[PDB]
This record gives C-alpha cells, structure tokens and sequence, in this order.
RNA sequence: CGGGUAAACGGCGGGAGUAACUAUGACUCUCUUAAGGUAGCCAAAUGCCUCGUCUUCCAAUUAGAGACGCGCAUGAAUGGA
RNA sequence: GGAAGUCGGCAAAAUAGAUGCGUAAGUUCGCAAGAAGCAUUGGCUCUGAGGGCAAAAAUUGCCAACUCAGAACUGCUUACGGCGGGGAAUCCAACUGUAUAAUUAAAACAUAGGUUUGU
RNA sequence: CAUGGGAUAACAAAGGAGCUUUUUAAAGGUUGGAGAUUAUGGAGCUGUGCGACAAAUGCUUUCCCAUCUCGGUGUGGGGUUUACGGCCUCUAGGAAUGAAGGAGGGUAGUUCGGGGGAGAACGUACUGGGGCGUCAGAGGUGAAAUUCUUAGACCGCACCAAGACGAACUACAGCGAAGGCAUUCUUCAAGGAUACCUUCCUCAAUCAAGAACCAAAGUGUGGAGAUCGAAGAUGAUUAGAAACCAUUGUAGUCCACACUGCAAACGAUGACACCCAUGAAUUGGGGAUAUCUUCACGUUUUCUGUUUUUUACGCGAAAGCUUUGAGGUUACAGUCUCAGGGGGGAGUACG
RNA sequence: UGCUGUUGCUGUUAAAGGGUUCGUAGUUGAACUGUGGGCU
RNA sequence: UUACUCUCGCGUUGUUCGGAGCGGGGGCUCAAGAUUGAAAAAUGCAUUGUGAGUUCUGCGCUAAAGCAAAAACCUGGGGU
C-alpha cells in the first residue's frame, strides 16, 4: 500500500505498549476468551474482524496477553482457519471486482494498469505461502 | 453482497440442493428455508416457483445476477438457476 | 503444432487475393463462425445460419441481428437511449 | 450576363550572356501562356536520325541484358512506378 | 561429331513409377517445390511387428485377413504396358474464367478493388 | 591431505495441534564329541494387577445434564492480610522469542483531489442561414492591393443549425508511474495520506531476458468537417524573395477501432536506506485549548505526509548546490543497476 | 597513466542516467538464544 | 442425483455434452434388421459359413448462395 508498488511513504500504524500485562480490572478468564474467538468465527469474521469486536466494545487490548496465543493459532487448533489466508483473500477479491468492470469499460488505461500491480502482488504472496506450505503446490490463480 | 456472505456460510455449514426439480421437491415437504431465483429465469417457470412458495409461505429472494453469477457465487463450475437451503447453519438468512 | 503463422482460416485461398483484402475478411470470417453468448440460458452457443439469424443450441431461440456480430455496436447504443426515453 | 466543376472532353514554352586550363552553367537578363510536364520511367509493344554511346554475353552478335538521356512524339484512374 | 541446319531446336530425341535423404534467390509468409540433386528396386528361403473370441487371467486353449521392416543365398542381356526434361533472365496481363461455329485464343473481354453522377 | 578454534557468514530442515521412569508378582502365545528327538527355562510380545518417584503449566479441574479488629512491616500516624445446597455427565487441549520509526492485509471519517471510464444536460464565442431595419461603402496594412458590395456588403435586434472549446476565478496551488488532467448533475471501479493497545510474521531492495503504457506529427478503415491551416493560388515588399506581411485554401486539426514507439519524453541530476543549522509560508489528516454565522469557518500551540521559498557547516573549475544535496570522499568501502574514455568520419556502411 | 580505476576514475553545464513502470535468473538483505561466580 | 471436489465424469474416426438434469438400476416408444411359421413343393435345375465392393438406409435435420408449390390424406380443439 505504501512502498512497494507506488511512491507512498506513509507512516502511519500502531505501537505495542512496554508492559504486556492486563489491567487489575479485566476480569474475563482465559478459557471465556477462547470461546468468544471461536464463536465470532462461525458466525463468519475473519481474524481482523474479530479482534476489533473485542477491542471496541469488551475491553480486550491483546487477546495475546491475555491467552498466551494469537487469534490465528486459536482458531487452528479448533478446526476454523481459513482455506486460503486472509490477505491473499482480499486481493484476489479485489482484481475480481476490477476485471468485471473491465470487460464493460474497456478504455478504462488507469484501471488496467491497477490491475497488473495488484495481479504481481498476488504471484509474489502466492509464491511465499507455497513456500513454507500454507498452501498446496500447484495452486494457481485464474483470471 | 450481503447475499453472496450468507451463501458461503450456508455452502460451508448448512445444507442445500441445486436444481429445479430437487428443489420444488423440498418445497413439497416442509425442508425448505430459503429460495433463490437468478434473474435468468424463463418466465412460466419463475411464476411456478413462486406459486408453491406462497402456498407453502416460504420467503423467496430474487438474485440479482444470472444463472452463471449464481453457480459462481456458490463456489460450482456450472449454472444453476434455483437454489434452495434446507438447513441453514450459523447463518441470519 | 501450430500450422499457419499469420493467416489461420484464410490459408484456403493459397497466394491469390491479395494481403490487405485478405486480412480485412479474416476479422469478420472469425467473428460469423464463433459461438456467442446467449442471454437467454447461459450458454455460448449462437450460431449464425444466415446472414443476419442467429441460433442457440440450448435455447433452440432464434434471434435477428447483425451480419457477421451478433449485437451491432450501434444496437447497443440504441437500446440504452430507448430505455432512458421510457423512464421518463 | 455573372459564379462552380478536370477520377468531364482535354492541355501542360522559347532565346541569348556567365565560375582562376578548357568544358559545363549553380547565377543573371529577355519574349511569352489558362497553365508551361512535378514524382517517376525509357532507344521500352512508345526514339525519325539509328545497326545511337559505354559495359557484359561469343572466335566473330543489325539479336539479349545492365547503364546514360537535348525524350522527332514518355508521364500520373485518357492512370504512373 | 552434336544445332554447325533453319526466320525460329519446327519435328524428333530426352525425363519418367514408388521409397529414403536433400533442396537456392525471391515472397502478399500461403508459396516458390516434384526446385536443383544423390541412392535403392528381381528371385528364393527365413525372422520380427501390427488382432478377435472363450474360460502377476501379467495365465491358458481356438481362429481370420493383410501390410510393413530386417537377414542369408542366388541372378541380370538393365529387358510388356503406363508415366514431368531442367535452369538463369527481359516484355505483357494480377490470378480461375470468356471469346471471332469454317484462317486470328491474345497483351483483347470479364473480374474482385477504387472513383464519380442522378434520385 | 590431517588436525585445533567458533566470532562473522553460507548450505539444509521446519512453518510449530502430525503435536514419563522404575519395582515386584502372576496369565496365555550346556548335558564326553558328532547326527536325529523332546522338554525345562532366559530374553523379548501382549493383556492383568502392585510398589516407588517425577512432570513446562491446577482431575479436591473445566463442562452442561439437570434437582431443589488483631497480627507482621517501615517512619503517634502510613501501607498489607484478616475481622442456596446438593447431582449426573464430558474431558490430547494453555506454554508459543518479539512484533523492525522493513513489506502485505483490515476497519473508519459513508475522508481528500483539474486522477480514470460512462450517460444526460449548460455556457458565451467563431462561422453560416433566413426574419425584421437602413443605405454606400466595408475589409486589410507601415502604406496598399488581391477580396465582398444597390442582385443590398458592413452595421443593429431576437432566433435557428453544426462542430470545437470550458475565459475571468488560475496561484513558484492540487491529482497522476511518466505521457498528462479545469462547466454542472447522475453513475462504475480504483489510488494516496491520516487514525488504531486490529491481523500477520521476513513475505524485502534492485536488475540482463520477457511484458505493459507512452505529447505532437505520421499510417489504415469508418464518421465529422465550425475554427485554424503543411502543399498550392493570388496581392504586396525586394536587386532578387521561392520567405517574413495580407486574402484564401487541400491534407490535417475532432471521435471510434487498429498501428507507429519518437521529443530540450529536462530537474539536461537512476532506484532504495541513514545523519544533517535557522526563519517565515502553503496543501490534506489528526490531537489540545479567545472569533463569526446558525453545524461550518477562523485563533494559538503540537504532530504525520506533500509541492516550495529566505538567510548555516560543507562541497565545487566556477556558475552554483545545501533537511528537496551537487554535503557527510586521497581521513578514498550502505546495496543494486545504466552509460562514457580527444575532435571528425557517423548513429553512416554491411548483416 | 587514478587516460580501464578491486585497492582507485567520471556522468547538472566539459564525453556520458535508459521516456515511465512491471518483472525472471543474478547480486544484496533487520533484531534475538551468550556479563560465570567465591577466596586471600 | 454431494453429479464438477479443486486434475469432475460419459462418448465419437471426427469438429461435444451435463442441476434448463451427466452416469448407474428398472422401464415406455420409434426406425432398420434377425428368428418361427402359412405361401412352398405340388415349383425350378439336373449349401452354409467368412473376406472385398455396393447409397437402400442410419448416423436428425462455400454462403452478401441458406435449397418449390398444390391436390389427396392423417390427427386434434370445440360442438352434436
Ligand atoms: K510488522
Ligand atoms: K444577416
Ligand atoms: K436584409
Ligand atoms: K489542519
Ligand atoms: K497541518
Ligand atoms: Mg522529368
Ligand atoms: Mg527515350
Ligand atoms: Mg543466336
Ligand atoms: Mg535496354
Ligand atoms: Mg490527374
Ligand atoms: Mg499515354
Ligand atoms: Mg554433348
Ligand atoms: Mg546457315
Ligand atoms: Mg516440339
Ligand atoms: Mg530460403
Ligand atoms: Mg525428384
Ligand atoms: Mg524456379
Ligand atoms: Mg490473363
Ligand atoms: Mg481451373
Ligand atoms: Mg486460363
Ligand atoms: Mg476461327
Ligand atoms: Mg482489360
Ligand atoms: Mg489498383
Ligand atoms: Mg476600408
Ligand atoms: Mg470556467
Ligand atoms: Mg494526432
Ligand atoms: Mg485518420
Ligand atoms: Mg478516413
Ligand atoms: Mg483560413
Ligand atoms: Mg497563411
Ligand atoms: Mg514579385
Ligand atoms: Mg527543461
Ligand atoms: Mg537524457
Ligand atoms: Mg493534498
Ligand atoms: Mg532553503
Ligand atoms: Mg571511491
Ligand atoms: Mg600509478
Ligand atoms: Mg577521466
Ligand atoms: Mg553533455
Ligand atoms: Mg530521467
Ligand atoms: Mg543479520
Ligand atoms: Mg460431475
Ligand atoms: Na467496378
Ligand atoms: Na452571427
Ligand atoms: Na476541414
Ligand atoms: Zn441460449
């Protein structure tokens, strides 16, 4: 979004604090987080999603310091991963959504060339989760 | 759309059939939840499927896309002109 | 193989008509044997029987329109401007 | 009477002077038309003089080919290459 | 001997099937192309490959019709019929086609393509 | 070739839920030597019980099934602890470096902007055309002439047609990878910045080969043809004028689809990263705390990102550059890549 | 002859940054598992 | 009929087919043949098995060229 594929230099993000240690007045037990996680992902939320619910309106800054593990790995061990990881979804959803408006707006030139530096992006992800086996050899994206 | 989030979660966790004919024969039980029309539908047999929804009152959802957009949004390689979900699964609609 | 390098269906007229008015037929010659998409149904599968009739394989509809395409661009055009007239 | 139109029929120039050897004239005057043949091509199925001049082909070529051009009388849909 | 004949290679001679290898300039990339050119071919006695139907059946039996490839031996007097000679260039017409029944088949006509006129 | 050392590195693997030990008891399944036969036992194989000790993550667990003032401490005060029940199930499931002022993704203001595509309309102006009036000139130049005009030019008013183009506001301002981009409304897919105690965990930087885009002029096929205008025509000027000036005018100039791949395509300055003095401004987002209108604007102070300006070290042959380097270099080393080697012949010849 | 430059050249105006991006070989690539202790 | 889940399956020499319903089990129907008999031995003259050819038939039905019509007959919709 910033270097990679463009000029931007933006800056902006989050920062972690130094002591990673819950407040004295959260009161919620480790195993009730749990089921919280795993409940949100069949109702259908993506690992992003999920932790802004319990940011925004339960209190829970880390679900890490809290549990001991990341939402990722929680929804692992039960069964509830995604079939491919979400930041490969998003993308190819996005050059879906481009293509079709492509095949009717056809002298759309700045689309197009969105379209190659979103499609390079999704060949080098791809490349990388082959690589330590998130997904399987011979997966292949099809315009 | 709203739609096509429902129907992944309904093609992953509850249970369904495609086609005309599977379909009217749930609509002849009582199994059915949910019946989706594509807009690529010839007319006499749109006007029969919705003839046995309301008599049997189940709610009924006009797609907005063609049998083609409607098998490719349920994750198939082939068209599908009405859809129908018996159960639905950790799913509003 | 590939068996042709520039001309694939009009390698049946030999060396005889000559380069450009062979290539100005090659675009519509394609066009009039290709399989169209059907609205109706959801298939490519509109042929053209005569000049100007197309036919669906699925469907078994036919349809009127165009000599060598099965939509004209200017088909396109007019439906658009008779459809705003009648919101009107 | 006054306008338009050449992918309508058709048409598309002469004289003398001039550069540090000579030759030739980039240059300069002069008479003249509706316009004075542009790009190309040639002794061509179109050149009278003519068996033109040079090269090549042969022991020997009024024949063939390649060049040159003041072209009796080449030349652009009377279509040129 | 080999076009010296003749206006002029007219007429005649010449090439020749099939199979393997090989094939230039030029080009509208389709061709040119059977370009050019080199080699083999008989008879006889054998060997290999290419199938159908029934009961690790990756096994057993029965059976039909032809083709191709390889080897040994043994011959030629090069021996029915039928069957392109080839190459380097110039002029004209783009090409298939038409056409003076009874002296002219062409560079003539037509053609696709291009332009103009009337409505 | 052998061998000692392990700081800096390289190769390979993995992608983290494909992840107890011990002690007793019981049950079955070498005979003198050489050649045969058999049996008893070791050892190990399972399934029973037994004793003893651990465990890096609590089985006096979890889960739903239900049914009903004192004492110790520091200096008379401070701070520390203290002053519905029962039940049946189920039960690999919490032990994993951290989240780069490196990359990717998410959510939000329904953010920001001459960014891109599509459709409807709007605005004067140039040209032309009739409708209403008028009458002798109008146009053009340094001065004239080609040119138009009593068959009514020029000029005046309201209109009609068609094709281009969006003045003033417009700025050392904004958006875009570059080429480029200014009327309004509706519509489609994008892009950047900011905010975040969201997610992920090395996924990165730069490049032969290969691919996409690329002002104007030019090419092909369809449209269109108002304005301007290569070629050409006619007036002038001039010794001459094929030119500069005047009146015209073909191809073009505009649109759709397909080619071409060139520019003083320039900041004549390759990309990524670090450090770096000062004062006024400006565009977008956010945080903290006197002005106007009825939520917007504007004040003061911080902050991230953008295009710049003025007056430091240092550098340079100089002109000049300077947080935006041409600085941090003979005290010569962050990473990758493109090009040059006296002037011509020449970006020519051949392939 | 630091006018072939690894040590060690030049590329605003002297000769010389590709019109702009994407991209495969190739070259290059952030931090972390580590202070031994006691005696005269 | 979770048949196409993540290389889906059936089929021709051949240019393709399927949730608008593939493949498998069981059936209905049409076309062309085969077989059993009557005719027919009472006739004719004095035998039943494979390969090659052969347009009836089947494989449902180039083009800016897309392939005559009517009589006669057949079936149905209504009404009686
Ligand atoms: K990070
Ligand atoms: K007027
Ligand atoms: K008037
Ligand atoms: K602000
Ligand atoms: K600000
Ligand atoms: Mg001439
Ligand atoms: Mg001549
Ligand atoms: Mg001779
Ligand atoms: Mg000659
Ligand atoms: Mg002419
Ligand atoms: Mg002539
Ligand atoms: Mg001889
Ligand atoms: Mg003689
Ligand atoms: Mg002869
Ligand atoms: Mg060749
Ligand atoms: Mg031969
Ligand atoms: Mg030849
Ligand atoms: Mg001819
Ligand atoms: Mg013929
Ligand atoms: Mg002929
Ligand atoms: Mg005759
Ligand atoms: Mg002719
Ligand atoms: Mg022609
Ligand atoms: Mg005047
Ligand atoms: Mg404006
Ligand atoms: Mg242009
Ligand atoms: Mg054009
Ligand atoms: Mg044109
Ligand atoms: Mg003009
Ligand atoms: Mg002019
Ligand atoms: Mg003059
Ligand atoms: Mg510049
Ligand atoms: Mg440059
Ligand atoms: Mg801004
Ligand atoms: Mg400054
Ligand atoms: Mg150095
Ligand atoms: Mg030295
Ligand atoms: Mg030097
Ligand atoms: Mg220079
Ligand atoms: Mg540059
Ligand atoms: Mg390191
Ligand atoms: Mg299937
Ligand atoms: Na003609
Ligand atoms: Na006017
Ligand atoms: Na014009
Ligand atoms: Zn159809």
């Amino acid at each position: 979004m910033v270097r990679m594929h463009g000029n931007g230099r933006g800056k902006a993000s989050s920062a972690l604090p130094y002591r990673r240690t819950p407040p004295a007045w959260l009161k919620i037990a480790s195993r009730n987080v749990v089921k919280m996680v795993c409940k949100s992902s069949r109702k259908g939320m993506m690992p992003s999603q999920i932790g802004m619910e319990l940011r925004d309106s339960m209190g829970i800054a880390q679900v890490k310091n809290v549990t001991g593990r990341k939402i990722l790995r929680i929804l692992k061990h039960n069964g509830l991963a995604p079939e491919i990881p979400e930041d490969l979804y998003f993308l190819v959803k996005r050059a879906t959504q481009m293509r079709k408006h492509l095949e009717r707006h056809t002298t759309d030139r700045d689309t197009k060339y969105r379209l190659i530096l979103v499609e390079s992006r999704i060949h080098r992800l791809a490349r990388y989760y082959k690589r330590v086996k998130q997904l399987p050899p011979t997966w292949k994206y099809e315009s | 759309d709203t739609i096509n989030a429902k129907l992944q979660l309904v093609m992953k966790s509850g249970k369904y059939v495609l086609g005309t004919q599977q379909a009217l024969t749930t609509l002849r039980q009582g199994r059915s939840k949910l019946v989706v029309i594509a807009n690529n539908c010839p007319p006499i047999r749109r006007a029969e499927v919705e003839y046995y929804c309301t008599l049997s009152k189940t709610p009924i959802h006009h797609y907005s896309g063609n049998n083609l957009d409607l098998g490719t949004a349920c994750g198939k390689h082939f068209r599908t002109c009405v859809l129908s979900v018996t159960n639905v699964g950790d799913s509003d609609i | 193989a590939k068996r042709t390098v520039k001309m694939g269906v009009m390698g049946r007229y030999g060396t005889r008509y000559g380069a450009n008015p062979r290539k100005r037929a090659k675009k519509l010659e394609v066009s009039q044997h290709a399989k169209h998409f059907c609205s109706f149904c959801g298939k490519f599968a509109f042929r053209r029987k005569a000049v100007g009739i197309w036919r669906c394989d699925g469907c078994s509809k036919t349809v009127a329109g165009g000599a060598y395409t099965l939509s004209t661009p200017n088909n396109s055009t007019v439906r658009s401007t008779v459809r705003r007239l009648r919101e009107l």
